[PDB]
């Protein structure tokens, strides 16, 4: 259930593929019929997720190394430009998309 | 460079080094070199979408719901309504029997 | 479930000595172990089954190739491997022989069996207009063909045909490449496109048999439909209808002379 | 919230600004608890979007003894039962007896 | 990386660790040790 | 005067957009646009993503099992009318964005 | 406020409430219709084992239509008032 | 795009049908409107406005009030005709059962679908049907599908004539206007005859009051349906809009000008051709309608029925494809020179059937001697008029002031185009088209969006230029 | 002019979402509560699912007795 | 499979017993993995009260 | 009694000769709203003539 938008940067573990992967808007289990517990854990829930996946493993699959695994670093978006502004043009062929 | 979230300050704190990384130092940059005629170089924000979405004026759902519903609720008055005149017949010569 | 005979009570030792409701029976922390380990001493009997979950989807055309239907494949998996082909091919069929004499024709045989596994099955998932079974022959066939079907009705052959030195671990990959050329070729190929597109657009599903263990997604159809939401980032589409301004074209650069100057 | 029975995820609202009740204290960040206030003042929205947790510590922070690492002894506000009494009460976190083996001074 | 609340919030979690740590029990040889050879139909006895 | 130069600006909300801003009775400034691009459909979109900025399948019909046995069963829930195999929630919210003229004149 | 039930006036019997009296007399033609009907001691007391019915106009429809009696409580046009298909004795 | 349109420089008629019979009855007052053989009526303009508007108030006397329906089992008169200009002029709505099978099951079925005032029907129906694998024409005794019908007739109590309910089990039943031909001179005695002639009242005819009030898009018509859509649309509704202007729709490719005699094959007065298309054709546009033999099914007046095209001079006759294989079996007795005053035949096909092959349009031409033939195809909503086609120059204008796009299922007023070669619902706009279509539950609608255009609900598909070919009801 | 036609008016075969004598019906606005929104089928339920909450506000909906209400 | 696993990573042998299996988990009765996949053909939700032409309330 | 529709009396409710000639399909007060519409044109099609 995630309201807003926003695209994180996964970096992958075995390939450092910097693959960024986005978070749609999936809206609210319904508030007709209310249900405490599938609500307040799926707002508390979302701060983890939008402060870039504080208590969850990512499970995302790669593009360099297809496959899905857990190993993925969620790098903010200022610590990504330090990376990609540090990769000379080829690697970033490798790494980058 | 992505917009930072609500509950991050927004304040550019000017041109300075990396000020490119300085989201709001970025597209306000690049805002005057609209007004002073620059050519911007480098890419647009590049608003990413799925495989499902849908437009904005898009195709609504509700009153296309009730104006089925209806045919659903029509269509079955419809059939249940065969020999409707024949049947409330012989409701009443039973009702006039008791 | 056949393990759903949980006695309700348990050994341990009942917390909170005085008395009370709800004392002495089972917790759904041991309602899951003797659900396990009465699933195990089944699992020896081999009267456990796995079709329990499965039991809508219609249960696919057993044959003696075609256990690549049986298997329960695990969504993570069926992820990965995401082949797609040409739409209008409407089946796959790999058939392969049972026992190859010549060293060679175990080779392809091999590749075969492993491309009648590996690669047949996503394509199902993944494509769902195309029919793909595998039948084992039994003879000594030292070569298995594809019968690649289109829409259209007409089909091909893609003679299954590995190299010597590769292995089987890429023989595959080669004739997937031999596949996945043919479907697009052949759907390139084809005539008159207005009747294909009728009946594409109404093949019922064939991949219902699949058996998908779906592993961390199963909390709600939204997941369940995970790989078809495909991000596309950078979306392009540079064609705009643009609406020039005809009247009073002009006009714009011609007016406010800013603070008339010492003429005027 | 959305009616459908499947709903796949999209880059933004599929039909507009969520609606609802519910729908309009996720648009504004607050938890979807804000909609069993009856006065919602600028500082209750303050007061609930959490912009910092009314949440201490037991005794002060150098005198601080066990070792909590990134807790507070937060508030719940409970409603009561059947006749709905607001109450509120200091929740704890659960400290337990570390007994550790720190292999550096080879003892537990 | 992550603690689960919740059991079912770990029987998924087993789910992930599952694949990523022990992976070898998610390959299509694994998938099919029933079948490398003959279904157990058509062999001797 | 304190928007130097043309700062784009959004299309009204989708309710406007039904009553005024496409509507030809009004003469409204999208009846234009409306009629000319927008109404027509993507040109690989089928019968049921009619909708959809771009057809999310390679093939109209449903795509998996569940998008299946759901409009298998929504088309015959609905007596089977023509259009009813696209799946629509049962319950209307009775919002007022969601609400265009029922009745009127055209 | 307790005082829950009233004292003053309790009516020796009352009509609206006796086990059936009140009976929604809703439309056979499955139009979801309802004309709430208390029957009269003619049918009171169950000189009635069938259930009551009769000829009423249905506002939808605007024609008289059977009115088949059932409780008042309840959706009126559940998954079991749909009507079988039948092909009609007219078309080709 | 899947989108196709007419052009739209063709004027619209609007009006009532009781209006565009005044002004014809005073700009064309004595010239023929309708000529028949098999009734002896030479019609002029001056008689349908005097015999409507003295049958209209022959209704009103015998219970018929405006919004009542009633029902006609009429086979292929010219009564026929000023019913529905009656029934227009009080807005009760004309239902045109095919007589062509009938039986008291499928009377016990209109009686309880459209629920008439009035039952319209006679004593004798010619009825077809095969002996020996050969069509033969039997005359049905009508009179005994109404007894058995009607049990109360035969059950006559001196106070019969004046009970509330004639028939307890159709208390809707008012009068069964009996429609027989009769040679006696003294005719019927006024216990049994409603009177047509006359002024019918004292300050002011009450019709041109009472056809102030109805609106000329409500229904007049309620002609039945060979292949519906689906299950709900049993009879198609047209109003007065939809289908004065089938007519000068019609009446405007064939360019009918005054002095027009243009035929019908009979059997026709069930669907649209011979209930709108035929005649309002021949009303709106000054022109002459002469029907031909009473009947057409049967191979021994086929013979007979060319005979009455050629002396009553006819410049072109409708009518489906099934009525000119029985020219054309014949068209061989008969010498070239008997359709000297031809020049075209009109094939109303149905938007379903199939394309009828230029070889056999070659065939017609080729017998009949015409300068063209003109095929008009399209469902029996739209009047069966979307496409037409002529035979030399094959290519199909969609008629003038007619649009069909076909949309996506999803919305209704925003649905959108779909890609020409997908099918799915589809959305007609015309005049002629209509929207609404009877049923058991009675008068009912279809949906008419926010833009004028009316879903038939019938799932087509549109390709490259004009070409709307219809489908059935997807059911994956 | 342009002879364009145009029906005058458009017949949709919906029906009303307010009838008078039903309590919750109508139209409600795009941020009112839904039709018996956090009820979940019951009577003012909306008050029982609130000790089910985590937590509520500091002033959340508390007791109140209509005196002079 | 492992042998022909590991020259398709072109590493040796024994590395691959780390690519592989990266942890031994292993199973007991008190921590087994879901028994039974989750069923895929979920039943299909319906007006509330078996209503038939949708349902205006929740 | 326990009717609902009482036989058309003497009272100036909607359009009963249009509430006859309209369609059932649609709800009430879309067509109470459309035999206006309808009645509304056929008050202009009576001052033009
Ligand atoms: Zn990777």
């Amino acid at each position: 259930s995630n309201r807003f938008f926003q695209k994180f940067y996964l970096r992958c573990g075995n390939c450092s593929a910097i693959q960024r992967s986005a978070q749609g808007y999936q809206p609210i289990a319904n508030p007709i019929l209310f249900k405490s517990d599938e609500h307040c854990r799926n707002y508390h829930d979302e701060q983890r997720r939008a402060a870039g996946y504080s208590g969850m493993v990512v499970t995302c699959r790669c593009h360099r190394c297809e496959r899905v695994h857990s190993n993925w670093k969620v790098l903010d978006a200022q610590q990504f430009l330090d990376a990609k502004l540090r990769m000379t043009p080829e690697e970033r062929a490798q790494r980058l998309w | 460079v992505p917009r930072p979230p609500q509950r991050i300050r927004a304040q550019s704190e000017g041109v300075v080094g990396r000020w490119y990384t300085n989201y709001w130092t970025l597209h306000s940059v690049r805002y005057q070199c609209q007004l002073a005629g620059v050519e911007w170089q480098f890419g647009e924000r590049q608003r990413p979408r799925t495989n499902y979405d849908e437009p904005h004026m898009y195709t609504d759902f509700e009153e296309t719901k009730a104006i089925r519903d209806y045919r659903s609720r029509w269509i079955n008055v419809n059939r249940s309504l065969v020999g409707m005149s024949r049947r409330m017949k012989e409701s009443e010569e039973e009702a006039r029997y008791l | 479930e056949q393990v759903q005979d949980v006695p309700t009570s348990t050994d341990r030792k009942p917390t909170g000595m005085h008395r009370g409701p709800g004392k002495r029976q089972t917790a759904p922390k041991e309602a899951a172990q003797y659900q396990f380990i009465k699933k195990w001493d089944l699992q020896m009997r081999e009267t456990w089954d796995e079709l329990e979950p499965f039991k809508g989807l219609p249960k696919p055309k057993v044959q003696f190739g075609n256990e690549a239907a049986e298997v329960i494949w695990p969504y993570a998996l069926l992820l990965e491997n995401v082949i797609k082909v040409h739409p209008y091919t409407k089946s796959i069929y790999v058939y392969y022989s049972q026992r190859q004499s010549t060293p060679l024709g175990e080779l392809a045989a091999r590749v075969a069996k492993r491309v009648s596994q590996a690669y047949l099955i996503p394509i199902t998932f993944h494509n769902s207009h195309v029919y793909v079974e595998a039948e084992m022959l039994l003879e000594y066939s030292e070569t298995p063909w594809v019968v690649v079907h289109c829409l259209d009705g007409t089909h091909k052959l893609i003679p299954v045909k590995p190299q010597a030195g590769q292995t089987v671990k890429e023989g595959a990959e080669e004739v997937l490449n031999g596949i996945v050329s043919a479907c697009n070729e052949i759907g390139s190929a084809v005539k008159n496109p207005k009747e294909v597109m009728r009946l594409l657009s109404e093949r019922p599903l064939q991949n219902q048999y699949v058996r998908v263990n779906y592993q961390w997604y199963g909390d709600t159809p939204e997941e369940r439909m995970s790989h078809l939401v495909k991000w596309d980032y950078e979306p392009e589409e540079v064609v705009p209808q643009l609406r020039n301004r005809t009247q009073h074209v002009l006009d714009w650069m011609n007016y406010d002379g800013n603070l008339p100057t010492h003429n005027s | 919230f959305s009616t459908f029975a499947l709903n796949p995820e999209t880059s933004r609202a599929p039909h507009g600004p969520p609606r609802g009740l519910i729908n309009r204290y996720i648009s504004m960040g607050l938890p979807p608890w804000a909609a069993w206030c009856n006065r919602v003042n600028r500082h209750a929205l303050y007061r609930m979007s959490d912009v910092s947790p009314r949440s201490f510590l037991p005794k002060a922070p150098h005198e601080m003894d066990v070792i909590w690492m990134n807790e507070r002894v937060r508030e719940r506000v409970r409603t009561s039962r059947q006749v709905q009494h607001v109450y509120r009460q200091l929740k704890y976190p659960f400290v337990k007896t570390g007994i550790h083996y720190s292999d550096t001074l080879d003892h537990w | 990386e992550e603690i689960p609340k919740t059991p079912h919030a770990y029987k998924k979690l087993l789910e992930k660790q599952s694949y990523t740590e022990e992976r070898w029990k998610y390959t299509i040889e694994y998938l099919f040790r029933k079948y490398e050879a003959d279904p157990p139909e058509l062999q001797d006895k | 005067e304190e928007f130097p130069t043309f700062m784009e600006q959004e299309l009204p909300e989708r309710k406007g957009l039904e009553n005024f801003a496409t509507n030809s009775r009004k003469r409204g400034w999208l009846a234009q646009w409306y009629e000319d691009e927008s109404r027509y459909a993507h040109p690989g979109a089928g019968r049921r993503t009619a909708h959809y900025i771009r057809p999310p399948t390679d093939r109209d019909f449903p795509a998996t099992i569940e998008e299946y046995e759901l409009a298998k069963h929504h088309q015959k829930w609905h007596l089977n009318q023509p259009g009813s195999a696209t799946v629509l929630p049962w319950h209307s919210l009775n919002t007022a964005d969601m609400a265009r003229r029922s009745a009127g004149r055209l | 406020r307790l005082k829950k039930r009233m004292v003053g006036f309790i009516p020796k019997v009352i009509p609206r409430k006796i086990r059936n009296n009140m009976v929604a007399l809703r439309s056979e033609a499955n139009t979801g219709h309802m004309e709430g009907y208390i029957k009269t001691e003619a049918e009171r007391l169950d000189a009635t084992g069938r259930k009551l019915q009769k000829t009423m106009w249905d506002p939808v429809l605007q024609r008289y239509t059977l009115m088949k009696e059932t409780k008042v409580r309840g959706p009126f046009l559940t998954k079991s008032n749909i009507a079988r298909k039948v092909d009609f004795p007219v078309g080709a | 795009y899947s989108e196709v349109k007419g052009t739209c420089g063709t004027p619209v008629l609007d009006q009532l049908i009781g209006y565009y019979v005044n002004i014809q009855s005073r700009k064309m007052y004595y010239k023929d409107f309708l000529r028949i053989e098999h009734q002896a009526v030479r019609w002029a303009f001056a008689d349908i406005r005097k015999n409507s508007e003295a049958l209209a108030h022959g209704l009103l006397q015998t219970g018929v009030r405006p919004g009542d329906r009633v029902l006609a089992i009429q086979p292929c008169n010219c009564e026929t005709f000023v019913l529905q200009l009656s029934c227009a002029k009080i807005g009760a709505l004309l239902c045109i059962v095919p007589q062509d099978t009938i039986s008291a099951d499928k009377l016990r079925f209109y009686l309880n679908e459209f629920q008439p005032r009035h039952l319209v029907a006679r004593e004798w129906i010619n009825v077809p049907e095969m002996k020996q694998g050969e069509l033969v024409e039997r005359n049905m005794h009508f009179w005994d599908t109404i007894y058995n019908v009607i049990p109360e007739l035969g059950l006559s109590y001196p106070g019969q004539k004046f009970q509330w309910v004639h028939s307890q089990e159709f208390y809707y039943l008012k009068k069964i206007i009996i429609t027989d031909h009769n040679m006696n001179l003294l005719g019927v005695t006024p216990m049994r005859k409603m009177l047509v002639w006359g002024p019918f009242s004292y300050y002011e005819q009450r019709l041109r009051r009472l056809s102030a009030l109805l609106h000329p898009d409500d229904p007049v018509l309620a002609l039945e349906d060979p292949n519906p859509a689906m299950e709900d649309k049993l009879h198609i509704t047209y109003s007065h809009r939809n289908c004065v202007n089938a007519g000068f729709l019609f009446g405007q490719l064939m360019q009918l000008k005054a002095e027009t005699r243009f035929g019908v094959m009979p059997n026709h007065h069930t669907d649209p051709i011979g209930a709108i298309i035929a005649p309002y054709a021949a009303l709106t546009s000054g022109a002459v309608l002469v029907h031909i033999h009473s009947d057409m099914f049967t191979d021994d007046h086929a013979i007979n029925g060319i005979e009455k095209l050629c002396v009553e001079e006819v410049e072109t006759l409708v009518g489906r494809k099934a009525d000119f294989d029985l020219i054309l079996k014949h068209a061989g007795n008969f010498d070239a020179d008997q359709f000297e005053h031809l020049r075209s035949v009109v094939i109303f096909e149905d938007g379903i059937e199939a394309p009828v092959s230029e070889e056999y349009l070659n065939k017609l031409s080729k017998a009949l001697s015409l300068d063209d033939v003109y095929v008009f195809r399209g469902p029996i909503e739209a009047s069966y008029m979307l496409t037409w086609r002529t035979l030399k120059k094959g290519s199909q204008g969609m008629v003038p002031h007619v649009e069909a796009k076909v949309v996506g299922d999803r919305g209704t007023s925003d649905a959108k185009v779909l890609v020409a070669g997908t099918r799915g619902n589809l959305r007609l706009k015309g005049p002629h088209v209509t929207a609404g279509y009877y049923n058991n539950a009675g008068l009912m609608t279809e949906l008419i969006d926010e833009h004028g255009f009316a879903s038939t609900s019938r799932e087509a598909m549109i390709d490259g230029k004009d070409n709307i070919t219809l489908m059935s009801a997807q059911t994956y | 002019a342009s002879q364009r036609w145009l029906p005058l008016q458009t017949l949709k075969p919906m029906g009303h979402n307010w009838s008078a004598a039903t309590r919750s019906s109508g139209v409600r606005g795009p941020h009112m509560q839904l039709m018996q929104e956090r009820l979940d089928q019951k009577g003012f339920g909306w008050k029982r699912k609130s000790r089910s909450l985590w937590q509520q506000d500091v002033a959340t909906a508390g007791f109140r007795p209509h005196r002079y209400f | 499979v492992l042998p022909t696993k590991a020259q398709e990573m072109g590493c040796t042998l024994d590395e691959a017993r780390r690519v592989y299996r990266q942890a031994i988990m292993t199973e007991t009765p008190t921590w087994h993995r879901p028994l039974q996949c989750p069923t895929v053909k979920q039943e299909v939700q319906e007006p509330r009260d078996q209503r038939w032409p949708a349902s205006p309330k929740w | 009694h326990h009717n609902s529709s009482l036989p058309y009396a003497k009272h100036d409710t909607n359009n009963v000769l249009a509430m006859r000639l309209f369609p059932v399909n649609v709800g009430v007060r879309a067509r109470t709203e459309a035999i206006r519409i309808r009645t509304d044109d056929c008050l202009q099609r009576l001052r033009d003539a």
